[PDB]
């Protein structure tokens, strides 16, 4: 859950 | 009758001519009630079989008594609504039924006190409220993301951003996302006759932003009159109950991390500044979860992004096939 957590939020607004 | 049997035959005729119209307008329901049952409708066996808090799509008009629309189901087709003044009048044949409506009870005490219905048994009075049985929302229903934190911070931001992206990119050329920066929590319609009318008036009210809020009021409704989908990018939501007693009422839609500890680890893996407004961020998660499911309108809760957003676009495809 964190490793999908973590990429997914971290590319968009990123 | 002869004269029945062509106004049936004139009605049907006028359904199949204008089946194939643009869509007027939209409205939503709160109370209980059938279509097809009462004996006033001008087609008989082609009612609205509706219930509390239920979508109708009105194109063309009948009578003072009567409407033409079509529900926002999936293959929905065309019947006749009862008019605001129509389902006055339907509701107070709901409250006539009984014995006795007013004030003089019927219990065993027949004979002594007539005491003719006065203003207080009739709908002139309890206009304290006065809840209006029909309210005029959106014709498509603005689609809204909360969760799992604040807006305006990084995971809140980037976790709405990608889900927007991809919004975008499956509906391109079908749906339009705009930000809406101004205010969106004070969407009333029963607070006054006109709030700040003029801005030279330099009132309380007229220096404020309020008159911002309803604009943005009438441009979403004007919106969603286009038919197109709508997202709502505005960074003033945080619970679904600060938007759900308005008009607009926006399909909610909930991004939610399954365990506080992931969503604390992920907070951490941004920086200090996050770190900083880490407990703010738990503090509306946790509010937010205790918010019960019924309150949205769909979950997102799956930990892959694919998979919630497949999850939307199908339910967003459904809606779109339902009204169509």
């Amino acid at each position: 859950d964190l490793k999908g957590y973590l990429d997914w939020i971290t590319q968009a607004e990123d | 009758e002869s004269a029945r049997r062509e106004v049936e035959s004139q009605a049907q005729q006028q359904l199949e001519r204008a089946k194939h119209k643009p869509v007027a307008f939209a409205v939503r329901t709160n109370v209980s009630y059938c279509g097809v049952l009462d004996e006033e409708c001008p087609v008989q066996g082609s009612g609205v079989n509706f219930e509390a808090k239920d979508f109708l799509h009105i194109k063309e008009k009948y009578s003072n008594d009567w409407w033409i629309g079509r529900l926002v189901k999936e293959g929905g087709d065309i019947a006749f609504i009862p008019s605001p003044q129509r389902l006055e009048s339907i509701r107070l044949k709901q409250e006539q039924k009984a014995r006795r409506s007013g004030n003089p009870s019927s219990l065993s005490d027949i004979g002594n006190r007539r005491s003719p219905p006065p203003s207080l048994a009739k709908q002139k009075q309890k206009q304290a409220e006065h809840v209006p049985p029909y309210d005029v929302v959106p014709s498509m229903r603005p689609v809204v993301l909360v969760g799992p934190s604040l807006k305006g911070y990084e995971v809140t931001d980037m976790m709405q951003k990608a889900l927007f992206d991809f919004l975008k990119h499956r509906f391109d050329g079908r749906i339009s996302i705009t930000r809406v920066t101004a205010d969106l929590s004070l969407a009333k319609r029963s607070v006054l006759n006109n709030p700040g009318k003029r801005t030279i008036i330099e009132r309380s009210s007229a220096r404020s932003s309020i008159a911002e809020v309803q604009s943005e009021i009438e441009r979403i409704f004007e919106l969603a009159k286009s038919l197109q989908l709508v997202v709502l990018d505005a960074d003033t939501i945080n619970h679904p109950a600060q938007l759900a007693k308005t008009s607009l009422a926006p399909i909610i839609v909930f991004v939610k991390v399954s365990s506080p500890k992931v969503l604390q680890r992920l907070i951490r893996s941004r920086g200090k500044s996050q770190m900083k407004h880490l407990t703010v961020q738990m503090m509306a998660y946790d509010k937010l979860v205790q918010c019960p499911p019924e309150s949205f309108d769909v979950i997102l809760d799956e930990n892959q992004l694919e998979d919630a957003c497949e999850h939307l676009a199908e339910y967003l495809e459904v809606y779109w096939r339902a009204t169509h």
